[PDB]
């Protein structure tokens, strides 16, 4: 976040996996993965996307 | 130990960090456990669902006014549309778990404000009219939130609750709801506010459609300000956790 | 000189000679991994552990 | 390779392995059990497809010159230089200072042309490649003193067998090789600026050993390079505009990524 | 060990004991076991349900008559509607099970009759019309079976599936099909029959809705007969059992 | 592997190791000395021509595309499967799931066309089989740049000598080859049903490196396979019915088998 | 790596080395005879022996 230093806020990180995608409402993307990240005194916060597949690799 | 005013918690597969914050009030002194195999009268075995139920469901948001009263939301009933905590609440017919309750409310250093998370175990309330008893539509919203008023109810509709914030519905004394379990929101000093709630009940497992546990009460002890030449919108969020959930009784869905 | 080394494997031996006078006749040295990521990620001064908060 | 995973617990403490800033040019180090509760799985990937020994030691096309048979000028030559072709150009710029060997290889070939006489019979055709380092002799028709190669080294080829191959040290002036050059060559700090002010490297001469015949054939050399040992320093990011010369790093803007139709739209 | 005949199974809540019933064939050789933390790539954290998804889901009924040529079903399929079974199936996104099929099948002393009970892995079917491929409604039926036929398939709908019995609709010997596991019902001396199949794929955790693991044929080799003065109606049923369920991927329904 | 007999004695016992029920999917364990008296003969056969090591591990062909010389479209591309002949399916679906290596060869041939120039004189043609993974360059032309081969594994032959031959690993994403799958490939189940859901293998392209000619030549490639380490999981009955489509398993219903004129006719 | 094993005879010795990285240059298994009918005759659950009666 690279706003002032006056300014605040939170947010929301969500990873949903193929079943059904593109989640409408807020509220279909918080049931997958997701974290909550507030803005502030090292504002930077990191999700991690984790591997979850049935193969072992991917096609790119 | 250091810069204390950091936390960070990673439940299941969600992770919400504050860098603005106070501390974290455990319950009545206890964390969450499962149920002994001592106090257990279920004959069956239970069912310790996975990390799918235990995650951070995020509920609607409101506005923050300046005339606004104050919110609240009823706990095991608030989550019965989200994820698999939804379909396993209504397939079952048991269940015990424990909550995390966060709360979100950032405003800059020109806002001033302040709010009194708590949540209070076997909240009643009171109906409009004596003779009758509320309506459920009006004591519970399906995951969005009940709203408080400053005209205390009318006399209508003989089947609305009494929403009086000073008595807080439930016909107490409102300076006196930080028994419970609790903490402020003063955006002076202040980001946000954690809760841990065990499960507190008289019998071991209870129904989840016919008796609601807790209830999340917001109430703003100190309106919003600020002078012209700022943001009007503050927003507000509730993250909640189910902990260590378990289930008994498999039927058919209702 | 010959040198019995071992294969790749998924999860054995294989002989080997060289033939010639110089170094720019061998094979090349496929079978050598080494890595160092620190060079590049974290060039900082003072370590970082994640767990502390990074600035105070 | 890879490393493993470790199984997580709920946690309530203010450990917060998330927020951290990025001012500091510091590349996180938070792993998925760190921000969520997970299994324990024991990877078994290597990370061996991947190293600048087995992505680099692969052949790849350079130059191809042709010279016909049919007048006293039917030689053909070639300056070294590794920047004439698009796909092993881009594959060495991902780094500053290399450090290799090689091995050449040439796979000629042939073809006829048209001609009046009533019939005829090409006995096969031989090859002399020859190579002329920087500062030295050099021939100018196919009869000349030059072809004798009392010092220089010479490959004769016959055609119809496999193709020639050979090593080649690191023949270079300073301890790495410089795919970027930043300053120019005279101390007056004029005229050349780009990287050729140091390259040169030799030359590249062909020719038909043959004397003559009634096609008259023609030929095409195709050279191949293959880094044999090699060793990089100082990663760079790599090329976005397509390559216009051949010794400079002139370019015309284009946009960084192809386009979506929203912000939103996935 | 004495009177081999009788059997008895209590899997979870249902309990299925017959009287006058053959051995028991138990799949390849092996018993279905949990998936193990050498040969796994899923990165969650898998979720033993309960014993309410290992249970006994009995499916439709039908009638043995004196003409029909036999039946057939999609095993993971099939129980999409049953109970938790079909929650879990399609809230989660990949699964491992294994079943233990069962069939019932009771006539007197003065009938006859036969049938083949074979799971098939992997079964392939061969449409109606060359160039196109078979539809889905014509392929899969809901928890209802599919029955072949006399006449071959004609040239119709250029979507059916072919149903000639002979050929089995795979394109192979029906009387090769004794290689898969099975068992016979011979009305003189059988009653039933019983079979358990393990998990048999090449990756190890597969979709639910994408791909069908095993298939069951049902073919009566000899028809029924009876002199007149005698029940005409004898119906078939069978009763399958998810054995060692497993899951991964939590996302929404679908 | 095979084993003995045993000598056997007349008996009246309660043994009857005859009579046994088949409901039970149990195939019996009577060996003939066992219902009748017998003598004792040390068999010294051998069960090792039938194995899977043994019976699979054998060359055969699986498709022979062309290519004419003519004009600048002669190359001639092919996509990997191994359902296009007759013999080889046949030979694989006896199994489910199998695993294996192999070993190509390509045994190419040549031939001349009609023309109108006076004499005839061409020399030895070479090739230049490439091999293009899924999700990569393409060649449109005989003139291209795909044909340099910076990463692609390719081979160069020239005609009159042994056929190129060479290796392959387990190739694959699955931990085993599929050759029957059963279900779709869009989440919805709508579309593709059939086994060519999971087979993509990459492509094959062919081309004559020489420049032209004068008859012009043509050409046939005829692949090889050979699996060499077979591993088989899950038998089943083999085919009755014939092939008619390349990607389904379509068929044609057909008598079990011929017929006599009787049941007791001889 | 030279292994001096037996040969195929119909009632002597043979030598072999390899000479590559991999393991797909070696030769077939051929020299390999396992076998094991109980997976597909006979899966009963309860032991069968020929002498006592099928079913009781
Ligand atoms: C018949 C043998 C001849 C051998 C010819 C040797 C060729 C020398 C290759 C020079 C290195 C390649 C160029 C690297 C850096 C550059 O100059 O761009
Ligand atoms: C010049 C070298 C090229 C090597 C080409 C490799 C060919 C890959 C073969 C794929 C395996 C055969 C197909 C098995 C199952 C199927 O897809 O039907
Ligand atoms: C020109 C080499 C001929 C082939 C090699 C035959 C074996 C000779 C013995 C070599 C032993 C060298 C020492 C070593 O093992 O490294
Ligand atoms: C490239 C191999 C050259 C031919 C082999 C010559 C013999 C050299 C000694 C090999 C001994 C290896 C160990 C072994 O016997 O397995």
């Amino acid at each position: 976040f690279c706003g002032s230093a006056m300014a605040t806020g939170k947010f929301l990180l969500a990873y949903s996996p193929p079943g059904a995608g593109v989640p409408k409402n807020r509220r279909d993307a918080m049931l997958g993965t997701h974290v909550i990240w507030d803005v502030g005194l090292q504002s930077s916060c990191v999700l991690c996307v984790p591997w979850i597949s049935q193969t072992h690799y991917r096609y790119v | 130990g250091y810069s204390d005013r950091v936390r960070s918690i990673t439940l299941g597969n969600s992770t919400i960090t504050t860098q603005e914050c106070a501390n974290v009030v455990v319950g009545y002194g206890v964390w969450p456990e499962y149920l002994k195999d001592n106090e257990a009268t279920g004959e069956d075995q239970p069912t310790q669902p996975d990390v799918a139920t235990c995650r951070f469901y995020t509920l609607e948001s409101v506005q923050w006014m300046k005339n606004s009263a104050g919110w609240w939301w009823k706990l095991p009933d608030a989550l019965s549309q989200m994820g698999l905590f939804g379909q396993n609440m209504q397939y079952h017919y048991l269940g015990r778990t424990g909550y995390t309750i966060h709360v979100q409310c950032n405003a800059s250093k020109f806002h001033q404000g302040c709010l009194l998370v708590v949540c209070v175990p076997e909240a009643e309330m009171g109906c409009s009219n004596l003779n009758n008893t509320p309506k459920f539509a009006e004591l519970s919203g399906g995951d969005n939130a009940r709203m408080f008023t400053d005209t205390e109810v009318g006399t209508s509709n003989d089947k609305k609750v009494q929403t009086a914030v000073w008595n807080a519905g439930m016909g107490v004394g409102v300076g006196n709801l930080t028994i419970f379990p609790h903490q402020w929101i003063n955006l002076r000093t202040n980001n946000s506010a954690t809760i841990v709630m065990p499960y507190i009940n008289s019998v071991p497992m209870d129904n989840m459609y016919r008796h609601n546990n807790l209830t999340l009460m917001i109430i703003p002890f100190v309106p919003l300000n600020y002078s012209e030449g700022s943001s009007p919108y503050v927003p507000i969020t509730v993250t909640i956790a189910p902990m260590c959930a378990e289930y008994n009784g498999l039927r058919l869905a209702s | 000189g010959a040198q019995v080394s071992t294969q790749k494997t998924g999860a054995i031996h294989y002989t080997n000679i060289n033939y010639y006078k110089d170094a720019a006749s061998n094979s090349a040295n496929r079978q050598d991994f080494t890595q160092d990521p620190g060079k590049f990620t974290e060039p900082v001064k003072d370590i970082m552990i994640k767990s502390m908060p990074a600035l105070n | 390779r890879v490393a493993d995973t470790v199984s997580s617990k709920p946690t309530n403490s203010e450990s917060i392995p998330a927020l951290t800033a990025a001012e500091t040019g510091h590349t996180s180090q938070v792993v998925p059990s760190d921000t969520m509760q997970t299994r324990h799985v024991k990877n078994y990937h290597s990370r061996s497809e991947s190293s600048i020994e087995n992505f680099l030691c692969r052949s790849a096309c350079v130059y191809y010159a042709t010279y016909n048979n049919n007048s006293e000028k039917g030689y053909a030559e070639w300056v070294i230089n590794t920047r004439q072709v698009a796909q092993l150009l881009r594959r060495k710029l991902e780094f500053t200072y290399l450090r290799f060997d090689l091995e050449l290889t040439f796979v000629i070939t042939s073809a006829q042309e048209p001609s009046t006489a009533t019939s005829v019979d090409a006995p096969v055709q031989t090859q002399q490649i020859m190579y002329v380092p920087p500062g030295g002799p050099v021939p100018t028709k196919v009869t000349d003193y030059a072809w004798q190669t009392s010092t220089n080294p010479s490959v004769f080829w016959t055609e119809g067998n496999a193709p020639p191959r050979m090593s080649i040290p690191f023949i270079s002036i300073g301890n790495a090789y410089s795919c970027f050059y930043d300053g120019w060559t005279q101390f007056s700090r004029n005229g050349v600026y780009g990287i050729n002010t140091l390259n040169n490297m030799g030359t590249l001469y062909m020719r038909h050993v043959n004397e003559a015949g009634q096609g008259p054939i023609k030929s095409t050399v195709r050279i191949y390079f293959k880094p044999k040992h090699v060793k990089a320093w100082v990663p760079r990011p790599p090329r976005l505009c397509q390559y216009e010369k051949q010794k400079n790093v002139n370019f015309n803007p284009t946009g960084v990524t192809t386009t979506r139709s929203n912000i939103t739209t996935t």
